[PDB]
């Protein structure tokens, strides 16, 4: 919980499960 | 394609395979890691695979709060002491590259925008005891070049527009927030150029990937006998976006102003040689004796 | 107000705590967020990776000759060629690879890995090669026909570069763990072993040794939990110039 | 025409421009600032310009908690000390002029409407060591011109309607919030003229614009050892509406009393040269070499 | 009661914390809002009003003679006139400005700037310069040919005392940054520098020198960030009667 | 948050972006 | 106000207005 | 805030506007 008025105040954003391997593992075209 | 992964991918079972067209033989020359799945090499078995990914996420992997500077110095009267000595306060430049387990983890790549949680423990210790007093203690955020205080008593310390946080050793650490402050959308953790126009510059140091400078002070008048003020810095990053991973760090680091590189004298992370020795590539490390 | 108790660890400074804290600078506007190639959200997506194995972890074997393992002609059958140690956890082939670094900062993982060979012999030299995965229990298999009882692929590289071994995800445990014991049944993962599934088999005017270089991913079953500070880096004083940061 | 304005403007693209009619040269002779857009003087693109402009407010531009007092003196027994001595307590008229980071940001405008959060810090220093006191200290909000305590046990301590805020040295800073206390609409930030019906009062000086006194004591009796006490005053303007804004302070301040000037000795900030000097107007002070 | 525990920065004094706090004076209403001329309620405002540039910091010309540069007739071509250093975060022409001053008290800054220079000779003097701002990289030019490949405008003073030189925000990073180092790519601007397009051209009774005032603002598109001390004004003492503020 | 019976005692308020610059950069009639 | 898990923890029960004089004044039948 | 449970524990109350002055003033009948 934050009670400061700046965003970057806050706590850690752990809640990002998007991934996109393929961009390192499969970075070909065809 | 872009997907939300919370845990590790089932098994799928399979069958025997006969086939005369598709593909276990991928092509490494096109840069691709391998696509071979379990399913297609071996005969698998349904699992239904409930192991989370979350403490490898980057924002885990990276906001742990790590020691980022440890300065002690003598908390007496500093009329009789060296020019060098930390004359009851120190200024310390903000790096990230001073203590190796930070370094690498950031060093792992190229760009991090983050903001940096700043957590300030401060020990105190008597050069016969008679107690450790609680002092109170400045730390002013000063940016990158700016004026920092020259003695303990500066009339910088006032501190009209530059942050500054007062704590005592009693109390819990001082913690501060700073903000991703980069002129630029991130960080370079590492940076391939010079950051001035002439050709005397410094190499790998761009002045804009500097948080700032933590001014140190002790608000109190000197004590008439003298400590040992131990202040440790921990920087925890957080709200971090990561770009562009990296090779690990393998050789030991020799400088904070640079990537410079020796090596150990032996493997393992030596200069010709990373991974420990074995005796023959058929030589098995830990063959099980039986 | 508020009638109050401090709790057990009121004050404490845990430094893996999540919490709010106060903003040194308020009213900053960050830098706008701009588009950079290449954002890794989790470790995972880079430990998938392949990257190369130092399976020629030999003395005079000499930097870079450490991340090739030359194959040559032999005049015996079923031939050993090289084993590769799989607990990625420890120092040895693994370890300075994209699996095998990550992993070290972690203490428990689980989940398959694969395994791609790249032969970088020429266009004219043939041969067939039988990469094993055994699962532990004993020893490492030294003899072909007991290495082949195991997890294997037998590759021919007369127009294929390159073959994955999966190393499947074959444990009792949910998890495998770092404890410093190699032969641990909750450390070892078993053996990789090369054999002559044919002969390396080069003309006059190629070369008559070529090599094989190897890799290894993880797969995305694979994970990582419990983090801990990397063996694979380390200090015992400052480093140059840390102290031009004081001044 | 008044305007929200929370990020800077975009630049919108531009074309060739061969006109004859209207106009990048304005009218200075006004006293107008050019309104010449950066579209109208060169051929741009479109930029959409996303920087906040949160951090120039006058708000956040003022509300720094900045050193306004700062006062040591000495906490011991007083029966023969010198009358000139803050014998265990003090008194301060409570200024903003004091201290040149504050007083060069707040004379920036004319007029200044704020509250004032006042933050209290005390360190106490030994005059050998036996461990500091946890003192009691009261400081005590007096009005301008109003009866302040005479000796440290005096009567008006008792703060019949005074407001006074108890507080020891090992808790944290007392802060206390002072009103928006003028008798008129907003402080006066300079003052032209006399604020009494005589001729003989002072120049500059409105005591409307005097927030108060505060009388700082150790409520404490004296220990059998002396000790050094700083007390330390913090203010914060708060909630600030700020009028007609001023050309910024070149020169050294003197005084308190008044608007003095005497310039450094040489350039920069002298009498007759407020920025440094170069050899020429033609000669270019940080010219890259190539 | 209620379950607590304090977090590290508890009882910790940060000068740019943001909280409620104790009425000294309970129940005080302040004296009404009376509308007064010239709010500001951004230090934008003020930094958008075009001030004087000290062009001459140079030694003779002392205190109001800083503020123009005369210009002369000259009897060579394409001459150089005056040059002005563009880093508004340091020591030169662009300090004692309103948006100088306003910019020193903090690090970072970004947008277009306007250069508006009035000439001041009589009515009588005729003459054309060009005003060229040069993006960094190289030297300052020195010569008319080289100083035009750059943003210039061509300003004829014959009926027009003033024009305006738009010097456009041209930067590879979002924000240019202080760090007490001018030739740095993070911080220099480039140039300004003005030349004598046609020449200063008076009648016998018109004074033969004449003077440009130069003044300089912020655009809109004007930011400022992470906010310092100011380098200037300073002390080392405590000033004049501010020990009667004690007595 | 503020939990004092005074306005005035409140946290600062850092949210006023409203601007007139032409107050001081057009103070002209025409 | 209680946050702990048993009832027993709770603050002193001060809301019990009823009164039974009668069974001590008056303990008698008819 | 008051989580007391006496009314009397409860914080000033700086409220009551009401005003009769003429009881001092005016005090007379006609
Ligand atoms: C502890 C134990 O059970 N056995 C020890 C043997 O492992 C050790 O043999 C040496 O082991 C070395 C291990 O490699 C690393 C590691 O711990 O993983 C590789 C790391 O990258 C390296 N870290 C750094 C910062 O360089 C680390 C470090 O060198 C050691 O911790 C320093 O002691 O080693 C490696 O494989 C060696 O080649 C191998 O000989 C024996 C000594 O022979 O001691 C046992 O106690
Ligand atoms: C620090 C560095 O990298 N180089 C120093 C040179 O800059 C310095 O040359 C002098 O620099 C002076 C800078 O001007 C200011 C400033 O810092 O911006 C102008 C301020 O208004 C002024 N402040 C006050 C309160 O007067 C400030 C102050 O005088 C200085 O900080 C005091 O040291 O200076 C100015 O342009 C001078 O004319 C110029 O010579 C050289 C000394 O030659 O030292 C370098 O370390």
């Amino acid at each position: 919980i934050n009670f400061y008025k700046d965003s970057y105040a806050a706590s850690a954003s752990k809640q990002d499960f998007s991934q996109d391997p393929s961009k390192f593992t499969e970075p070909v075209v065809e | 394609i872009e997907s939300i992964i919370k845990t590790a991918t089932d098994t799928v079972k399979s069958e025997i395979n006969a086939e005369l067209g598709v593909v276990s033989l991928n092509a490494v020359e096109t840069g691709a890691t391998s696509n071979t799945e379990p399913e297609e090499a071996i005969q698998t078995r349904t699992v239904i695979n409930q192991h989370g990914v979350s403490e490898t996420l980057v924002e885990n992997f990276l906001s742990r709060a790590a020691l980022v500077s440890k300065r002690s110095f003598e908390y007496k009267d500093h009329t009789s002491s060296a020019a060098q000595t930390d004359k009851n306060f120190f200024k310390w430049t903000i790096n990230t590259r001073s203590f190796v387990q930070l370094r690498r983890k950031l060093e792992l790549f190229t760009y991090l925008r983050f903001d940096a949680e700043i957590t300030i423990l401060t020990t105190v210790a008597v050069n016969t005891y008679m107690g450790l007093p609680n002092l109170t203690l400045q730390a002013m955020f000063v940016p990158t070049g700016a004026l920092t205080p020259e003695k303990q008593d500066s009339f910088h310390w006032q501190s009209g527009s530059n942050a500054s946080v007062f704590f005592k050793i009693s109390d819990p650490p001082a913690r501060m927030t700073i903000p991703f402050m980069c002129i630029n959308s991130a960080y370079s953790v590492f940076y391939d150029g010079f950051a001035g126009f002439e050709k005397s510059g410094l190499y790998g140091i761009n002045p804009a990937d500097t948080i700032g400078n933590l001014c140190v002070r002790i608000v109190n008048e000197h004590q008439p006998v003298g400590f040992t003020v131990t202040v440790r810095v921990y920087m925890k990053p957080k709200h971090i976006k990561a770009w562009a991973p990296r090779p690990p760090r393998t050789l030991p680091y020799m400088s904070i102003a640079n990537a410079n590189y020796k090596g150990k004298k032996r493997a393992p992370n030596a200069l010709n040689a990373i991974i420990g020795n074995r005796d023959s590539v058929k030589t098995m490390p830990h063959n099980i004796v039986t | 107000g508020v009638p109050t108790y401090l709790l057990p660890g009121s004050g404490q400074f845990l430094t893996t705590d999540d919490h709010s804290s106060a903003p040194v600078l308020p009213c900053f506007n960050p830098t706008p967020e701009m588009h950079i190639p290449g954002q890794v959200r989790n470790m995972l997506e880079v430990v998938q990776v392949e990257s190369m194995m130092e399976i020629n972890n030999t003395e005079s074997a000499v930097g870079m000759e450490r991340l090739k393992v030359d194959i040559s002609a032999l005049t015996d059958v079923d031939q050993l060629l090289f084993n590769i140690p799989l607990d990625i956890q420890l120092d040895g082939p693994l370890r300075n690879t994209l699996v095998g670094n990550i992993s070290r900062y972690y203490t428990h993982w689980s989940g398959s890995l694969e395994m791609t060979f790249m032969f970088c012999g020429s266009f004219m030299a043939t041969g067939k090669l039988i990469l094993c995965y055994t699962p532990p229990g004993g020893s490492c298999p030294t003899t072909r026909e007991t290495a082949m009882l195991g997890t294997h692929i037998v590759w021919d590289f007369g127009l294929q570069s390159s073959v994955t071994l999966i190393i499947p995800w074959i444990s009792g445990s949910h998890y495998r763990m770092f404890n410093n014991d190699a032969k641990s049944t909750n450390a070892n993962v078993g053996y990789v072993t090369c054999f002559m599934q044919t002969n390396l088999i080069v003309p006059s005017e190629s070369s008559d040794t070529c090599s094989l270089i190897g890799f290894i991913a993880a797969k995305d079953d694979f994970s990582l939990r419990l983090m801990r500070d990397s063996p694979d880096i380390g200090q015992i004083d400052h480093l140059h110039a840390a102290e031009a940061a004081y001044q």
